[PDB]
Formats: structure tokens, sequence, C-alpha cells
């Protein structure tokens, strides 16, 4: 009799399982009478109740109105809900600016400690005076009486020392940080491109702490003096919106300018301007100090023996930044694979430091 | 740690004058302040140097020690709080003496950086010591040069965090106006602060400060209407913490203004009171 | 722009006309003609002025030699406001007081070294002036501003180029 | 316990009530479930509610529906709804837009390590790098070392390079994906820059696989002149390249790989231990 009695326990879950399942179906049964409803915003106020609305599904179609709400939501720049036959307005919906991908990237701030592509002191410190003053007091630029600097500029080769900065100095800021590939708002039909971006804005009004990152884009920088392009010519055109984020009505203080590139060709001036770009970091050769940091969580990856001399591979480094740091151990690590152990000498990390030297450039 | 050594270097500031320490005992100091540098904030503690800049006080003259604290201040002092613990504390021993030692605190005030331009502490402390500064010019007949020290020094240390601290200079500046003879100076320095200390819990007796002075401004331009408003916040303080000890006697000459002016809005409603037709006669003679 | 005939005290401004400068045909009325009904409606839209003669219309830009030149014609575009810099030591002394007014400023600290060795200058270099040596104070916790900041931003101030020196001819 | 007798009966004659009526409401689902409808993109994951974005243009506005799981919204999620209704029914898989423009399907090639020669000096270093992480990462994560996704190749072929990256899928045995360099470029703004992500995308979800690069001149013509403004879709290829590998990494499916006829471009940025390591010659 005891056999069954955990068993019956186990079909009583199971049935719990073969109900609440179809339940939620079944209310979608008995919504066939109402269809989902389409896309609309207020835009200007025409009469009593009944407001102009132009839905983005389509064409202009002004609908009706439900006592069910009233007017106090209904104002300009919302989202309302419209019905697709009756077309009247059933409900007031919250604003939704649509988080897809590319408008708020899944990956916020990082999983990864301090920086391991860091070690110098000014000019990464340097950086965090304009993020953090705002941040907490902005009292100091009210007795200057100027608008907080959002200009970062990044110089140099992509990828070493200069993109992951993003992923790791605004991760410990604790703000919002929205990825914006420049691959993803290109829109090859119909591009919507900086329109877009205009959207993305709606997070910074909203949350204070909030991180724009424009990683590596040249593709903005040409201006095409000959303007002979066929598809570029638009690119041009849709930068002009981007100005206007640091130009017009939109001042914030909050949201950090950043603008990578690799080389200072014709890139465009009006966006270099000493008020829209600021601090420029530059990724130079540094000496033992501007890499020590570097060497220490480089040190702590690899498992070795405890006998090590890396002030003798300072000089060695010739030409030498953040990645090829890395190909150190990397290559180095590679001759020990065949040997059965993970211990690496002295002598035989070197040897991959001068390796490195002749595949340079 | 290293300052178990130092306890061994006492003994020379008991019986050696201390101008030998100026020099001797300096060699130490620098070896600490070389320690850290601006590597770090704290290795260890900022206290011990304070200390010992505490020894060196009372024991030499006041001249020596003020150049010694100017080359301290030049390039780092170890934390940028330990500065303020090496100045401060050394200013508590001029208090129990004074006297011929007034001139020599003036120039320790000029000797710090935080007076022409605010670095890095932001405590009012300094600003209190021009302020009793103030007070002893103004028993050698300095007048027009005591406004000018506390008007944009107390912006320096706290512009907007403590309001608290900026209550005292900015009562004692619109006093010095006063003194001076100019009605009009000290009705401009104050207004950030406006009524925000209505939007907050009443701290009592600081609001029956700011409508004592604002009266003997009006005094000199002999405005009636001005000074109607300035009894408004007090005749309900006293009506509600305070007893009616305090609150008939102002109120004998709130009444007696309100004839001074042709009505008002307010005014109206100041007609029908309910606590005004007992106590004095007077008061129902006015009323 | 029908609002422009309504209300008479509007003004309308349009920023950075010069997205489009010359003339793109390729796809045809893919990703082109939408400028190009324009065209023809800025020959339309502004027939209609000269009635009321409150309309206001300015359009800003970057580079006018490749602009359309038949807008120059008159009832559309008649006489175009040239922005060059060519700042003398009076223009760009205006400014210098002007930001710096509201800012507390030490009277041993003057211009004058950076006055007169600039030379061809806009305004966007003397608006960084209270931004760069502002920051400057900020990373030293620094009230005022000295006159050793003034001369320190000079050089990331002006100068732009990282890549070599400036200069190269007489070196 | 004469419970029981009246309950085995009444919970036995309910399996058509409980369980079957799934498929029972399904008699006018169903023929909505049919392909023949219109398709939708799912946009975001008061009360509870959504919103859904179909594929033609039209935004459509739905409250909490029970016919998808809580883990299964995500933005920019393929789906499919009815043709008026608009209810989610059959949900379309990952991999938004199209896969990897151009593929070549190879399951395990003629060509083998007997079938090459004089790369053995090459391939020898080649294990270390792609074959090795493929299976075992025991050693790699002990010294923290993280092998790149391929190398870089060049000469005339016969010799290696395709013959040599077929030959390599074999012995892997991972799937092979090739798209040509020439095909990444495209007449739109990013059309190929956007299949970037797309490539690592399906590379990353479904199966091991190395991504191969045929004639990078194509995408490698650049230097550093004042044309490269000409194509913008060929740069930023790069350098959502370059930058992604440590995003996309933490997994065996996706092995970046290139190879051309000669390169005459030397770039200082590819030289990572994610990025390209050898260079063939």
């Amino acid at each position: 009799h005891r056999r069954y009695d955990d068993q019956l326990k186990q079909r009583r879950q199971n049935i719990r399982d073969l109900e609440k399942l179809y339940d939620k179906t079944e209310n979608d049964i008995k919504a066939l009478q109402s269809i989902g409803q389409l896309i609309g915003e207020v835009m200007k106020e025409l009469s009593e109740e009944k407001y102009i609305v132009k839905a983005s599904s389509g064409p202009r179609y002004i609908v009706g109105v439900r006592n069910s709400v009233d007017r106090s939501k209904l104002k300009k720049g919302v989202r309302v809900t419209l019905d697709i036959t009756t077309l009247t307005i059933m409900r007031i919906l919250p604003r939704e600016t649509d988080p897809l991908v590319y408008n708020m990237t899944s990956f916020e701030q990082g999983e990864i400690t301090f920086d391991g592509i860091g070690g110098l002191t000014e000019q990464i410190r340097e950086l965090r005076e304009v993020i953090e003053l705002p941040l907490k007091n902005p009292e100091i630029f009210q007795r200057v009486g100027i608008k907080p600097p959002k200009g970062v500029l990044l110089y140099g080769p992509p990828g070493t020392g200069k993109t992951l900065l993003a992923k790791a100095v605004a991760a410990t800021i604790g703000a919002n940080f929205i990825f914006s590939p420049a691959s993803g708002i290109v829109d090859k039909y119909i591009g919507e491109s900086a329109r877009i971006i205009r959207e993305m804005f709606a997070y910074a009004k909203e949350h204070e702490p909030c991180i724009i990152f424009m990683d590596e884009v040249d593709a903005i920088g040409g201006r095409r003096f000959s303007e002979g392009t066929s598809a570029d010519r638009e690119i041009q055109r849709t930068l002009m919106e981007l100005l206007t984020q640091m130009d017009g009505f939109d001042n914030l203080g909050q949201t950090k300018i950043i603008m990578a590139t690799n080389r200072p060709d014709t890139l465009d001036p009006a966006l270099l301007r000493p008020g829209r770009l600021d601090r420029k970091v530059e990724i130079p050769l540094p000496n033992e100090a501007g890499r020590l940091e570097i060497f220490k969580i480089h040190t702590a990856k690899v498992k070795k023996t405890g006998e090590f001399d890396f002030e003798a591979a300072v000089k060695m480094s010739d030409g030498f930044n953040g990645a090829d740091i890395r190909n150190c151990a990397t290559e180095a690590g590679f001759f020990a694979i065949r040997d059965d152990r993970d211990h690496i000498n002295p002598d035989d990390l070197m040897k991959a430091v001068r390796k490195v030297a002749e595949v340079k450039k | 740690k290293d300052y178990s050594q130092i306890l061994k270097e006492e003994f020379p500031k008991i019986d050696s004058l201390a101008q030998n320490d100026c020099n001797s005992a300096l060699d130490q100091l620098l070896v600490l302040e070389k320690k850290t540098r601006q590597a770090s904030d704290l290795a260890s503690s900022k206290e011990v140097l304070a200390k010992i800049v505490d020894l060196l006080a009372s024991r030499n003259k006041w001249d020596d020690l003020n150049e010694q604290l100017t080359l301290l201040s030049k390039k780092h002092g170890q934390l940028k709080l330990s500065i303020q613990y090496m100045i401060q504390k050394v200013m508590e021993y001029l208090k129990s003496s004074k006297s011929l030692d007034l001139n020599t605190r003036i120039s320790v005030i000029e000797t710090i950086r935080v007076v022409t331009e605010n670095k890095i502490f932001v405590e009012v402390e300094r600003a209190r010591v021009t302020k009793d500064l103030v007070e002893i010019k103004k028993e050698e007949g300095k007048i027009d040069e005591a406004a000018d020290i506390l008007c944009e020094l107390q912006v320096e240390t706290y512009g907007s965090m403590e309001m608290s601290e900026k209550i005292q200079f900015i009562l004692e500046q619109m006093e010095l106006s006063i003194l001076k003879g100019d009605y009009s100076q000290a009705t401009v320095l104050s207004r950030k602060i406006l009524k925000k200390t209505f939007k907050n819990p009443k701290y009592e007796s600081l609001k029956l400060e700011y409508y004592n002075l604002l009266v003997k401004i009006s005094l000199h331009k002999r405005e009636y209407l001005e000074v109607a408003q300035y009894l408004q916040e007090i005749y309900q303080t006293d009506a509600i913490k305070s007893d009616e000890a305090k609150w008939k006697p102002v109120l004998s000459h709130i009444v007696y203004f309100l004839v001074l002016s042709p009505y008002g809005n307010l005014q109206n409603d100041l007609i029908h009171k309910i606590q005004n037709d007992n106590n004095l006669k007077k008061l129902e003679s006015q009323e | 722009f029908r609002l422009a005939r309504e209300n008479a005290p509007s003004i309308i401004f349009i920023d950075e006309v010069d997205s489009i400068a010359t003339k793109r045909f390729d796809a045809q009325t893919g990703s082109d003609r939408e400028v190009q009904r324009i065209l023809i409606e800025l020959l339309t839209q502004m027939d209609g002025f000269d009635q009321s003669t409150n309309v206001k219309v300015i359009m800003a830009t970057n580079r006018a030699d490749t602009l359309d030149p038949a807008l120059l014609r008159p009832g559309r575009l008649d006489r175009k406001i040239e922005f060059p810099s060519l700042r003398d030591r009076r223009e760009r002394r205006l400014i210098f007081g002007t930001i710096a007014s509201k800012m507390s400023l030490a009277p041993e600290a003057d211009l004058d070294s950076l006055i007169i060795r600039n030379d061809s200058l806009s305004g966007a270099v003397i608006a960084a002036i209270m931004q760069e040596a502002g920051l400057r104070a900020v990373r030293k916790n620094r009230y005022v501003i000295l006159q050793s900041d003034l001369e320190e931003a000079y050089a990331t101030q002006v100068k732009t180029d990282n890549t070599v020196d400036k200069f190269d001819f007489y070196k | 316990i004469r419970i029981f007798r009246s309950e085995l009966q009444r919970l036995s004659h309910e399996n058509n009530v409980m369980l079957e009526k799934i498929k029972d409401n399904k008699e006018k689902i169903k023929n909505n479930r049919q392909l023949p409808y219109l398709v939708a993109n799912v946009v975001e994951v008061v009360g509870k509610a959504a919103v859904v974005k179909t594929s033609s243009r039209q935004t459509v506005f739905l409250p909490m529906v029970g016919l998808v799981d809580p883990d299964k919204l995500k933005p920019n999620d393929l789906v499919g709804v009815n043709k008026d209704s608009y209810l989610i029914l059959d949900t379309l898989p990952s991999e938004f837009d199209s896969r990897v423009k151009a593929m070549e399907v190879d399951e395990k090639p003629t060509e083998t390590y007997s079938d090459v020669g004089g790369l053995d000096k090459q391939i020898e270093e080649l294990v270390e790098a792609i074959v090795l992480p493929m299976k075992r990462a025991d050693k790699f994560k002990d010294m923290g070392i993280r092998a790149p996704k391929g190398a870089l190749m060049y000469g005339p072929p016969g010799t290696g390079k395709t013959l040599l990256a077929r030959a390599c899928a074999a012995q892997t045995n991972a799937t092979f994906l090739k798209l040509a360099a020439p095909q990444l470029v495209q007449m739109y703004i990013g059309e190929g820059a956007k299949l970037v992500r797309d490539a690592f995308a399906l590379a990353k979800e479904k199966a091991p696989t190395i991504i191969f690069i045929d004639e990078l001149d194509a995408i490698g013509t650049k230097r550093f002149d004042s044309e490269k403004s000409g194509d913008r879709e060929v740069q930023r290829t790069m350098l959502e390249l370059l930058n992604q590998l440590d995003g996309f990494s933490s997994d065996d499916r996706v092995k970046v790989l290139a190879a051309t006829n000669r390169v005459d471009v030397l770039d200082p940025a590819l030289l990572r231990s994610g990025r390209l390591d050898r260079k063939i010659e």
C-alpha cells in the first residue's frame, strides 16, 4: 500500500504539469475577438479626446479613443494601443524603446577585473576625472561655469590597450554600458542609421549612469573630398544627426563620448572640436613602469617554476603591446606541450619574446 | 614597523633644543616621506608625522616652525588629509598664549596655500581663523577690509555641501556691513540660502538670528514695510515652539509697524487675531 | 513651411545642409530621389514666399564650394554669410572675459603670453581654454587657474597634430 | 481508502479532458499553425506584456501569452504568428537574416596529410593552434593560454592553402564552412559586415567548424592610403573580426582562418594570442 503512496504524490505533481500548460492557451482561444493591436504614438493634440496618431506599422491612420483611460498619459511622446478593425485607443502602454541587440547590448559592463591592458597611471586616471565628477557632486563645474566635458579620443593600433578599455574601465564605474557597433547600425535596406541611436538616448534621460562606447569606427572618418561616392554619400549625411547630439537640445554630462580610429587621416574635423573631443589617449611603448601591471596578470595565469627574472625581458620588448605580451607565454607554452610539463623556463619565455619581434609589421 | 625606533628620537626633544631637531631630526622626517610619496595614500599611518610637528611647537619659537611647515606643503606632505593635523593641531597651542603671537599667527595664515586658492582641506576651520582675525581687527580699527575676507572664502570650503558651517559666516559678515554703515552691502551677501531653512525641520535659534539683522539693514533705509515681513516667521515660531514670554513683546512692535504701511494683501489677514485680545490693553488699543 | 505663413514671429533653422552637396543618381528612386524632389519643392514652397515676408529660413553648412550654385539665384538664396576665423587680438579678448567672469581667477594669471603668439584661431580654441585649463585644476584639485597651467595646456590646446611636430617647412 | 475507488476512475477519465485538450484545441490552431502564415520578430522580452515586430514592417502589441516560455523571450528573436490575430505559433530558429552568404559543405574530403607535403613543419605548429584546444582544454586552462582560432598563409595553390585548409576539416572531423573574401564586400552599406556576427552566431550555436577565407586580398587591398574611404564596409569587417574574438570565445565551435595568394599589406594589429598567429610563406 505504501508503494503507491510516493508514486501518487508524483502523479499529482504531474497533473499540475498536465493542467497549467494548456490553461494559458485557453485564454488565447477566447482572445480571437480581440486582434493584436498595432503600434502607435501620440503626435499632436487635435480634438478634445481624439488626437493625431501615425502608426509606425503603415500609413497614417487617426483612430478613435476609449474612456478606460484619461488624457494625462495621452500627451505627445508615448506609445499607445490602436486597434486594427475598430480603430480606437484601447489602453495606455508604457513607452517602449525596442531594446534590440543593437539598441541595448545584452553584454553590459564586464565580468573582468581591472585593466590587464593598462598600467599607465596618468592617462587612465585622467579619463576617470571627467567621468566620476558629475556622477556624485558636479559642484566643480558650477564655480568654473563650464559645460561638463564628454570628450574622449583614442588613436592607435586597435584592440591593443585601446578597445578593451571599455569592457574594463567602464565596467567598474557602475554605469550602464551599451555597446554600439558600427556594423549593426548600417541597415543596408532603407537605413534608419542615426535615428536608431536617437532612441538609445532615452535610457540616458531615464538612467543617469549610462555610458556609450563607439568601437573602432574609421568608416565615417573619410570625408571624400571628391564626393564621387555611391552608398557613402548617405554616411556623411547620417553622421550629421550624430553631431546634433553634441550640438542641439541634448545636454547631460552623463553619457560619455568615446570614438576610436586607426589613423589620423582625413577624419572629419568638426567632430574633433576641442569641445567634442578632449582627452586624447595615445598608445605608446612605455617603460617597465607602464607594462609592470600587465606582467603581474600575465604571471598569475601561467603556472610554472618559482624562479624567473622578467626585468631583463623588459629591455627585450621592442614594438610590443598588451596583445604582444600575451603572445610571449602563448608561444613559449607551445614548446612545453610535448614536454609533458607546464613549467616555463625564463630563457624559453625570452625565446618567444624575440620571435614576436621578427613577425612585427 | 619602522615607528618603533622613532621613540628613541624623542629623547633629544626634551633636553636638547628643538633647533637641532629642525635639521638632524628633519632628516628622519624626509625618510618617512620618501617611503610612499604619490604611489599610494596611506602605507602605514599619517598620525606620527603630525605628532612630531606638535612636539616642535611649544619648544622652539614659532618663527622657525612656520618655515618648516612651508616646505612641507610645497611638495607632498604624505596624505592630503595629513596636512590637516600637521597645521590645525599645531594652532591649538596658540590659543593658550596669543599676546605677541597674534602678529606671528598672521604669517601662519598666509603660510598655508589654501587661503588664496582652495586645494584639498574643505573644513571651515581656516575660515574661523580669519574670522577670529577679523574680531582682532575690529578692536584695532579695521573695517573696510573685514567684509572682503569672509565674502568669497565661505564658498571655497563648502559651496553646496554644509550650510550649517556657512550660517555663522554670513551672519558675521552682515554684521560687518552694519558697523561699516552700508545697508545695501549685506542685502546682496545673503542670496542662495533663501528660504531653504524653512524647508527643513525647525532649528529654532537659527531663524531667530537672520530676521534680527535684517531689521537693522532696514533701519538705515527706514523702510517699515520690509520689517513687518521679517517679523512674520518669528511670529509663528514663538507661538508654537516657545511660550508667550518672548512672543508678546515682539507682537507689540509687529502691529505697531502695520499702521506704518498702507495696509496690504497680507496685512488684510493680519487684522483679526485670536491671541491679541488679552494681556496688554495697548495691544487691544492697537488692535 | 506652412506654419511660417500662419504665425509671423517664426524662425525655421535647418542645420547641416551640407549632407547633400553636388548630386547623385545611382539607384535613381532608391535612396536618392528623397532630396531631388525637395529641390523642386524648394522652388515651390519658396515661391509662396515674399507674401508675408515673415518667413525665416537659415541653412547651416560646412563646405559651400560643392553646394548647388543654382540656389544663389535671387528669390531662393540671396546673400551668404561667410564664417572665417581671422580672429585678431581685439576679438579674442572679448570672449576671454566672458566665461571667465563666472569663474574665480587669480590676478597673477593672464593670457598675454598666449594672446600675442597665437594668430588666426577660432572660437573652439578659446572655448577650450576654460575647459582644459579648468580640467587641469581638477586633476590637482586647484580652485583658481594660475598662469602656469595656461601655458602647460597650450601644447594640447592649439596644436592638435600628434604625428610629427608641426610646420616642417622651415623647421 | 475507499476514496481511491471513484478517484482513480475520475482521474483516468480526464486524460482526454486535460492532456488531450492541448491537441483538441488545435483543430483551428493547426490550420493557422500550418506554414502558410506570417512570421514575426520579438523585439522585447502594466502587468506583464511584450512587443513583437513582424517581418512585414508591422509592429503588433500583445498581452501576456503562455504560448512562449519565459526563457524563450529574447530581443530580435525569430518567430511566427497568425495571419490576422497575430498569435505566436511556430517559433523560427536563431540566426537572424542569412547565414554566411556563400557556403561549401564537405564532411571528410579525400585530401589528408598524405596528399600534402612540405607543410609538416607548419602543420606541426598548426596542431598546437587549432587541433589541441578543440579537444583537451585542461593543459591550456592551467597556464591560461588562449589558443588562436587560426593562422594566415599565402602562396601559389596546389602546395597548400585550399587543399591544406580542407585537409584540416577531415582530420578534426568538423563542419566545413567556406565563404570567399570578395563575397564579403557587397554593393550596400554593411551587407557583408553585418554577416560577420551572423557567421559567428551560426558557427557558435551549431556544431564545431572552421571558417575559411578565400583570397584575402579581395578584402585585403587597402594599405594606409586615403582611398580606404571608398569602401567603408571593408575596414569595419576587419575591425569587427579582431575585437569580437574575445566576446565570441570560450567554445570550440568557432574558428577563423584566412588565406590568399600573396600578402602585400603588413598589419601590426593582426598579432595576438587570439588573433592570427602563424604567417605562412
